[PDB]
RNA sequence: GCAGUCAAGCGUUCAUAGCGACAUUGCUUUUUGAUUCUUCGAUGUCGGCUCUUCCUAUCAUACCGAAGCAGAAUUCGGUAAGCGUUGGAUUGUUCACCCACUAAUAGGGAACGUGAGCUGGGUUUAGACCGUCGUGAGACAGGUUAGUUUUACCCUACUGAU
RNA sequence: GAGAACAGAAAUCUCCAGUAGAACAAAAGGGUAAAAGCCCCCUUGAUUUUGAUUUUCAGUGUGAAUACAAACCAUGAAAGU
RNA sequence: AAAUAUGUAAGAAGUCCUUGUUACUUAAUUGAACGUGGACAUUUGAAUGAAGAGCUUUUAGUGGGCCAUUUUUGGUAAGCAGAACUGGCGAUGCGGGAUGAACCGAACGUAGAGUUAAGGUGCCGGAAUACACGCUCAUCAGACACCACAAAAGGUGUUAGUUCAUCUAGACAGCCGGACGGUGGCCAUGGAAGUCGGAAUCCGCUAAGGAGUGUGUAACAACUCACCGGCCGAAUGAACUAGCCCUGAAAAUGGAUGGCGCUCAAGCGUGUUACCUAUACUCUACCGUCAGGGUUGAUAUGAUGCCCUGACGAGUAGGCAGG
RNA sequence: GGAAUACUGCCAGCUGGGACUGAGGACUGCGACGUAAGUCAAGGAUGCUGGCAUAAUGGUUAUAUGCCGCCCGUCUUGAAA
RNA sequence: GAAAUUGUUGAAAGGGAAGGGCAUUUGAUCAGAC
């Protein structure tokens, strides 16, 4: 007939629970703490239908500017036309989590405080920028028990 | 192009629970370094599980002939694809080097079967010592005691585009 | 045209499935036929003559690579005496030479990918009927060479 | 004729695709409005507290 | 076309996963040459007059080959387009079909050659009648009648002439 | 599935198995087992005042929905809703 | 459960220590948010780049699009009806594809010199009738992507391979000799003796010889073949694979590898060098535009002048500037 | 056993032939050679010589030759039509 | 007393159009100047 854009349109494999994930949720869901600041991923739960968010933002990861009684507002930026704007959406903390790469950060700037200091205790500067990966340097094989074997290409069908 | 040979070394990387992995060798008829260790890596992805981001080559050195002017027969296995499937072949070449009879070789390829040098394989090459281990007659016509055979009707070239007596092509 | 794009789904599909079973047949080929010094060294319940001393240490195993090495001896023989005078030779006797050769050049430098012996690879030998994961799991394919094993 | 997509990310790639201006101090309307109230009191008595002993 | 038996290649070395050329039988009888007065035709924008070329997929004429080909008369093939291929009748028209004569009455193309070379009918209206539909004005590519396009002295081509 | 007078596909009772193969007004999809299903008890939050946000989007209107605030209530032992 | 595509982070608006505010929150001297004071710059927290960065007002034209590779939906199907991503044409010349909106190369101020891209080097036509190894003879050969379409199959045309066999105890071809006996096996037939048919398919002697491979006679005969032997003396036979060639169906004015023509090519496959030439690249001059800068002395000029340095220059609808 | 020569690479090694260009206009800079005044190929060409002084070079114009060049304006995805 | 268009004289070109661009030859014609 005609087109449908209904606010759950084409969400048929988004929404649905994992193999052998259903039923109720876990507790550590409930007992985890949110600030304001903090960075969330959004990954929506099917079974609970309150506080749900829209199918654009599944898989995005946006800034904590509000904390209230069972929910938590987030920044979001989304694409429309030539710009970016913000958009605010007020979730149940059912559906997000805590992204791990804010953590590995946060022990990246401790580890580089406790370097420093240790550095300065030392007497010496020590430089804390990560590098990339380098080419090799040169080295030596041994042939000890170790003689190259001779390899060739193999015929069609013969040895088969 | 004119053809070199070279012998390439390499190996996987050593790792954890892998150390010292083993050594391997091949023998690339190549016209640069380049290709060779890029025919070397193919073959050798073909026969492990070994990419070029996951081995190293350990050494590439150049091989020539030990007595380049000797007479030699040789015996060449190659397999190729046609339009149709893929066959093995067995060929001989009579010439002075390795090298030389690899040139003929890809150019009797290209003129008798119409194939290219991306789908061929040299399998082997070997020099066959003994006479009566000849067994194609085209080869085995030279190998006739007190050989001896002219050359009629020479065609000589020439300058100037005009000559002043008829020609004549005897020798 | 009568073909539409469905008769080239139903033909690319047929073709598709062809090729594949046939790479498949010949990949599992080749495989059997490069597990077969394993085979050799399995048959009878590891070699039964001595099915009695489970140990095979150093110099048997040894021995054992050079009988797989020279199992064709007899064809080669026969070939040699059945070959005759003007005449080039067969193409088995060109091939089966060459087996030979690339065999014991292979000896010379490190013997054969054979069982390590040192271990419970015999049990699991004895225990490993013919399938290509025994390499994936249990293998202890440890080589040795035509001299002091290493 | 009916609707196609031609064009148009190059259209919006002429002049860029930009990001919004992020302050420091973002406006607290929308947040909760108790702890809006307590945050206006807070920030009052610390400003007469700075101009007391803060001379 | 459907159904079954095969069986060389096959599923780039497997036959019976799954194909499957050449074959082979079944199914379609007023099933002992019977009935069938039938053109069970097709065709609506073309048809006819005049005139010229080209194709070969050859009807006749020339020369060959095969056939239980006695002779005579035919049948089936090969080369071959040098040369011919009619007069009438008849349904709106044409093909097809009939009547003859004939060595033979082959098949096609050229804007389904030749709708401002010429003509019947259309494109192409306005008058009128019948049938059917519509309360009506009207409609119908249902039927029947009557009905206005009208260069050449120009350039080229062609035919002749200085 | 195994048992019980009439009892016979199939009436009522008893036990065992039973991850949902049932039910949840209507199309289809998702969700749900000491429940969102079935049976009971109490009720009117299907109330008042107005802001903010999401979808369609010009980030206009209409429709629908989300999370708080300030009151008044319901239910429950209660946390809660 | 890939690949390709996709969100975020990689710090000074940061981290740590100490203790101020509140009408929010805690059982609380607890927290939450925002702070005072103090410490932390050769790297301030991966790479590469950055033609200045950020912000505001106002207004033109447009709102018929199309083509190509790839992925797709509906219609046997179309140069049929529709979508996705990127690149183009429209708006665009130049070198090449003979010719062409869209292909290949490359985008454009006026000139000089040098070098090249794509494409070429018998003559038209600038440039090797180069060098090298082979293949092919067509009574419509074949000659360069888009693009001017044809296989399986058949060939006693040629080239190269693969697998089986036979062979000095003599292979293949040819000449010559044998090719026997129960038995004219059994039915059918007027008669069919190996040879109109149905049944059949055995046995002996052999070095070998069929209850018969064909020709034959009314039926017999005779000959041949299958199979053995003598003579001659070196390799031979089958099936199959794939290169080039011929056939693998062509329609009507006279015509098209672009044309002439070309046959150990001037064709096809492959390789190595030399050479030719674009508005492209490099260097130089000149014009203009943009940007960054220098210059106080009036007697000499235009401080809107004079001068130094660097980069750039296609264009329809349309905007603005100088004449 | 002792060499040579190929092939690839380097030189802040030498040296011959040809073509195109000469922007700028007192000094200022960086250097080189010489113990130093000086000299120089070091922030862009000077030196010497000949002919002719007018239709000789050059312009304009009419043609000839080589190669290239479709009729303008307009609507259109698409104009020599 | 312009142009379209026409006559006479002089010069030139012309084997199925004419006109244009780059470059030079030939003929005619012309300024500057040392
Ligand atoms: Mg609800
Ligand atoms: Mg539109
Ligand atoms: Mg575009
Ligand atoms: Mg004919
Ligand atoms: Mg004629
Ligand atoms: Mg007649
Ligand atoms: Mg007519
Ligand atoms: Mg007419
Ligand atoms: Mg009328
Ligand atoms: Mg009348
Ligand atoms: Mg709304
Ligand atoms: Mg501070
Ligand atoms: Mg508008
Ligand atoms: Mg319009
Ligand atoms: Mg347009
Ligand atoms: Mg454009
Ligand atoms: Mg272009
Ligand atoms: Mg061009
Ligand atoms: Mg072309
Ligand atoms: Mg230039
Ligand atoms: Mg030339
Ligand atoms: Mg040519
Ligand atoms: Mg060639
Ligand atoms: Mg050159
Ligand atoms: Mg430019
Ligand atoms: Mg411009
Ligand atoms: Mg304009
Ligand atoms: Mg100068
Ligand atoms: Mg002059
Ligand atoms: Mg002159
Ligand atoms: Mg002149
Ligand atoms: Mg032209
Ligand atoms: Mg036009
Ligand atoms: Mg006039």
């Amino acid at each position: 007939m005609g087109k449908s854009h209904g606010y759950r349109s084409r969400t048929r494999y988004m929404f649905q629970r994992d193999f052998r994930k259903h039923g109720a949720v876990h507790l550590s869901t409930y007992l985890k703490v949110y600030k304001v600041g903090d960075i969330v991923d959004i990954k929506a739960n099917g079974s609970i239908q309150k506080g749900m968010p829209h199918k654009f933002y599944q898989g995005k990861t946006g800034v904590v500017y509000n904390v209230t009684k069972s929910s938590v507002g987030v920044i979001i930026n989304k694409m429309v036309g030539n710009r970016y704007l913000e958009k605010r959406l007020n979730l149940r903390v059912e559906h997000i989590k805590h992204s791990k790469c804010r953590q590995e950060f946060l022990e990246r700037v401790k580890a580089n405080a406790a370097k420093r200091a240790e550095a300065k205790a030392q007497g010496v500067a020590v430089q804390l920028k990560r590098q990339p990966a380098q080419p090799r340097e040169s080295r030596i094989v041994s042939t000890e028990g170790n003689v190259p074997q001779t390899l060739a290409p193999v015929p069609y069908e013969t040895f088969i | 192009a004119h053809f070199k040979e070279y012998q390439v070394i390499g190996r996987r990387l050593p790792t954890e629970s892998v150390p010292e992995p083993k050594l391997f060798r091949m023998r690339i008829f190549a016209s640069n370094e380049v290709i060779a260790k890029s025919r070397y890596w193919y073959f050798l992805q073909k026969l492990h599980k070994v990419k070029k981001a996951s081995g190293e080559i350990v050494s590439i050195n150049q091989i020539n002939e030990a007595h380049p002017t000797k007479v030699k027969n040789f015996g060449v296995w190659v397999r190729y694809d046609s339009r149709s499937g893929t066959h093995n072949m067995y060929k001989e070449i009579r010439d002075v080097s390795r090298v030389a009879a690899v040139e003929t070789l890809y150019q009797d390829m290209a003129a008798r079967h119409r194939a290219r040098f991306r789908s061929i394989h040299i399998l082997k090459v070997a020099e066959i010592e003994k006479t009566a281990d000849v067994k194609r007659q085209y080869v085995k016509q030279f190998l006739t005691k007190d050989l001896k055979f002219p050359l009629p009707h020479r065609v000589q070239k020439s300058t100037k585009t005009f000559s002043y007596k008829r020609p004549s092509t005897f020798y | 045209h009568p073909k539409g794009r469905k008769y080239e789904k139903l033909v690319r599909a047929t073709m598709r499935e062809d090729k594949i079973a046939a790479k498949k047949k010949l990949h599992q080929d080749k495989r059997v036929h490069e597990l077969a010094r394993v085979k050799f060294m399995q048959d009878v319940v590891n070699s039964d003559t001595f099915k009695g001393q489970p140990i095979f240490d150093h110099a048997h195993t040894r021995e054992f690579i050079q009988s797989f090495i020279e199992r064709d001896d007899t064809e080669l023989d026969e070939l040699k005496k059945k070959r005759r005078s003007n005449r080039p030779p067969s193409n088995r006797q060109v091939l089966l030479q060459q087996r030979r050769d690339q065999e014991l050049k292979e000896f010379k430098a490190g013997f054969l990918c054979p069982d390590l012996s040192d271990a419970k690879n015999m049990e699991f030998l004895r225990n490993w009927n013919g399938t290509f994961g025994l390499l994936n799991t249990l293998r202890l394919i440890r080589i040795n060479d035509k001299g002091e094993q290493v | 004729k009916n609707h196609t997509a031609h064009n148009q990310t190059r259209k919006a790639h002429r002049n860029g695709i930009k990001k919004p201006k992020t302050y420091k101090y973002p406006s607290l309307k929308g947040v909760d409005p108790k702890f809006r109230r307590n945050h206006k009191h807070a920030l009052h008595g610390t400003a007469k507290a700075l101009a007391a002993a803060k001379k």
